[PDB]
RNA sequence: UAGUCGGGUGAUUAGCCAGACUCUAACUUAUUGAACGUA
DNA sequence: GGAAGCGAAAGTGTCGCAACCCGAGAGAGGAACGATCTCGGGTTGCGACACTTTCGCAACCTAATACGTTCA
């Protein structure tokens, strides 16, 4: 979601873990950390990200390291503006895609 | 400080719109008292009032809540579809007293996929609104009364969310006023009876601004409390009033209630400051009411700014030409300014205003008889200022159609007399 | 197969030789600070 | 640590829209007085949004230094 937000607009904002339903209840840290690393070739062989969130009520935030995502998405967006390029597709099809066919 | 020099005018000065809703670049100056926009039926003028309402929403958001983020522009509608810039800016300057004579604001919005996040610059307006909020919290201070009233106010007609101060800003912008909230608030005031003076102020307000209405009260019948007025001497309910009568009553009563809650420390809470936008002040009104709407509005609200659109010559006949802002009929060639009419309008003939300011002839051209009188003139001048068969027939037609006392017939008689005297003196000279 | 280590040619590329493969590289930060040089 | 502005995440409130009731009302169809069918106000339910709130991203760097590399 941060890739998507920062290709939509520089300085954008992406989705965030929850301080009510995303941190293990038995945990002693009282914060969750989704670290990740992407790859985009020899140039950017490692694109780290870390979506971290502390537990509601604990007086210790946990910053998120999305800056490399900001940087790579900045490249995508700026280069697309200057000249047209092909952007990366991001999708999530969970169980919610089952819904009645009700009738930007 | 005298409440931080607040209790000094408080109004809007300028509005720039760049690549925003067909406005390639349009700068508008606004008068401290009253500005009126004409030329369009309310397409670009609605855009102007909508932009001003978006700007005022930030003042409201920050006076209500600390850090409040008022309404933002929309990436989907509030950006000119054809703009190499690919962003839209709505800049606006304000003037608040001798100190802080220029409070700027910009609401910016860039399309999706642009390198720089073209961003609103609302810091100074937020700072002023925070000054308002803080000094009010420390000590009570009368606050601005922003409002908007579009054609949506023509709509048919909880103590916590109607009696508590700062409810005056709830849905204050966005269009149609909350007249149902006013009805409930007025019934609550009547139940309570400071509330007394507020009731009296609202009563006098809508009794004086609205010609038909002459009194207002509520009957406390057990099980149903009704709001009643004396419309043309008839004791009726609000549901009985005509469309124009009740629509204007709702406008004025919503505004007055907002000002009464916002301006508790004024001796006349109707003289508090604000910026009220009113699309089509002439809605559902008849010429006689048109000829007094603005006089009454300015009388009951001595110190307040009105940005009101209009398309009625009778309305303009009561407003100085400086206050008027003309859209050109060829606005497709986007223009950067709105020039005042060359002709003076205040105190002028409604017919002259209609003919020149709006380019509408005093008599319709679809009616053949409408041209008759004028034709007669030419015909008289064709035959050396003397009658012939054609002019005599035209005179007979005018006399038959318009009547014997007809102003047209009197003017035809004057024309023939003047031309005959012309010929007689030419012979004598 | 793939990645990887990096001996020469050619000139951060290309390209010829070797090789090895715990599920499993991703080359970093300057003026501090070590270490290299240089003066 | 965090400005300025913006948006995510979450929670609460608004408010159409529907469902349903409860009198009226012209008058079956033939037996008087009027079944049914409607016209309305009006109350309650009910969920889709609309607004309110908090969190959190990360600008900035009176006090350095100024041969070239490497490395935290």
């Amino acid at each position: 979601s941060w890739f998507v937000a920062n290709i939509l607009k520089e300085g954008g904002s992406g989705q965030r873990l929850s301080e009510l339903t995303d941190i293990k209840n038995d945990a002693e840290n009282r914060y969750a950390d989704v670290s990740s690393t992407f790859f985009f070739g020899k140039g950017l062989k490692s694109v780290p990200i870390r979506l971290s969130r502390s537990a509601l009520g604990t007086a210790e935030r946990r910053d998120s390291e999305v800056k490399p995502a900001r940087d790579l998405a900045d490249i995508w967006r700026v280069i697309n503006e200057a000249k047209t390029i092909n952007l990366p597709t991001f999708a999530l099809y969970n169980v919610e895609r089952s819904q009645p066919f009700n009738r930007g | 400080t005298c409440r931080d020099y607040i209790q000094n005018a408080f109004y809007l000065r300028r509005l720039t719109l760049k690549d925003f809703r067909r406005f390639s670049l349009l700068e508008i100056k606004f008068e401290e008292d009253l500005t009126v926009i004409i030329g369009n039926n309310g397409k670009g003028k609605t855009s102007i009032l909508y932009a001003i309402a978006k700007t005022l929403s930030w003042f409201v958001a920050n006076i209500l809540k600390e850090g409040g983020s008022g309404q933002r522009l929309s990436e989907l509608t509030d950006i000119k579809n054809d703009a190499e810039n690919r962003y839209a800016d709505v800049s606006s300057t304000f003037f608040f007293g001798k100190g802080l004579k220029s409070v700027p604001i910009r609401l910016s919005r860039s399309a999706l996929g642009t390198a720089e996040r073209r961003d609103s610059e609302v810091k100074p307006a937020r700072d002023l609104a925070d000054i308002w909020r803080v000094i009010n919290e420390a000590k009570t201070i009368n606050l601005p009364t922003f409002a908007l009233y579009n054609v949506e106010r023509s709509q048919p007609f909880n103590a916590g969310r109607r009696e508590e101060r700062f409810d005056a800003y709830s849905q204050a912008l966005g269009g149609a006023g909350r007249f149902d909230h006013f009805v409930e608030w007025y019934i609550y005031l009547h139940k309570r009876t400071t509330e007394s003076v507020q009731k009296s102020i609202v009563e006098k307000s809508i009794c004086s601004v609205v010609p038909s209405i002459s009194k207002i009260w509520v009957e406390m019948t057990t099980g149903s409390d009704l709001v009643k007025v004396t419309n043309d001497g008839h004791d009726v309910t609000i549901d009985q009033l005509s469309d124009g009568q009740r629509v204007f009553l709702s406008l004025v009563a919503d505004l007055a209630r907002r000002m009464v809650m916002l301006n508790p420390l004024l001796e006349n809470p109707l003289e508090g400051r604000g910026i009220v936008l009113i699309d089509e002040i002439e809605l559902h009104l008849h010429p006689k009411w048109q000829q007094e709407v603005i006089l009454n509005l300015r009388s009951v609200f001595p110190n307040i700014q009105f940005i009101i659109t209009t398309h009625s010559p009778i309305v303009l006949s009561t407003i100085e030409k400086r206050c008027i802002r003309e859209f050109d009929p060829n606005d497709d060639g986007n223009q950067s300014f709105l020039d005042s009419p060359d002709m003076q309008t205040k105190g002028s003939e409604n017919a002259q205003i209609l003919e020149q300011v709006m380019n509408v002839h005093p008599t319709p051209p679809g009616i053949a008889e409408s041209h008759w009188l004028g034709d007669f003139e030419l015909l008289l001048l064709d035959n050396s200022g003397e009658l012939d068969n054609q002019s005599q027939e035209l005179y007979d037609k005018i006399k038959t159609h318009f009547g014997i006392d007809s102003a047209e017939l009197k003017k035809a008689d004057s024309l023939i007399r003047i031309n005959k005297m012309k010929n007689k003196i030419n012979k004598i000279r």
